[PDB]
């Protein structure tokens, strides 16, 4: 994924 | 690197004992709150495409590891900075007295901070860092790599953290404490001393993750 958890 | 071997040895040791094969598993017996981590990565973003990996540590500080092997840290007073060059040369700056040599990198770091602050959740929000050693200093991201299932973060203090994308389970390994912090899918966390897991054992889920962990350490180690 491009970033951690929203 | 000296610490990755410690970990490796620690993981070899606990995995080798097949913790999930005990006649009876008494996982709660492996717990040790005096081992709770001081720092871990609470949130991250990836621009390794055009700049680098931006991340926030549990104590709200923000750091960036640029593709050019340099790190810029912004401590939680929203002003103190620490630039670390490839050769390891550390230097202090301030966003208040924003330099000219790193305006671009400070603006980037400020963009990540704003992004992580608007869309990202804070992993371990319910954890309380321990009153650990005070002469210890804030760690920076040494190196990181991703797989199809998880992201692996290596911190300058020796800790390695693995965040699993699908179930959202995480691991925070510390070779100094010889312990592992597991955060399950329900966001509940627990810290165990690896040697104790060796004695009392653990469930299927924590054990497969400790096997996958030795694997990722091996990958960190051979790079």
């Amino acid at each position: 994924p491009l970033h951690s958890t929203m | 690197d000296c610490h990755l071997s410690d970990m490796l040895q620690q993981l070899h040791s606990v995995n080798a004992s097949k913790p999930s094969e005990r006649g009876l598993v008494r996982q709660e017996e492996a717990e040790d709150p005096a081992c709770i981590p001081i720092f871990w990565v609470s949130k991250w973003v990836d621009y390794s495409d055009k700049y680098g990996l931006g991340y926030q540590l549990c104590d709200n500080s923000v750091g960036v590891l640029f593709n050019d092997s340099t790190r810029l840290i912004l401590y939680n007073d929203g002003d103190s900075l620490q630039y670390i060059e490839r050769d390891g040369t550390e230097s202090y700056l301030t966003v208040s007295s924003h330099p000219n040599s790193l305006m671009k990198k400070i603006t980037l770091l400020k963009y990540f901070r704003n992004y992580m602050s608007e869309h990202l959740l804070k992993a371990g929000a319910n954890i309380t860092p321990r009153e650990g050693d005070e002469l210890a200093r804030l760690p920076y991201l040494r190196t990181w790599f991703r797989t199809r299932s998880a992201i692996i973060l290596h911190l300058s203090n020796g800790s390695v953290q693995i965040n699993f994308f699908q179930d959202h389970t995480k691991l925070i390994l510390c070779p100094l404490m010889a312990a592992v912090t597991y955060i399950d899918e329900k966001r509940d966390f627990r810290t165990y001393r690896l040697s104790l897991l060796e004695e009392y054992g653990c469930c299927k889920e924590l054990a497969s993750r400790l096997r996958y962990a030795r694997t990722m350490v091996d990958k960190l180690l051979s790079s």
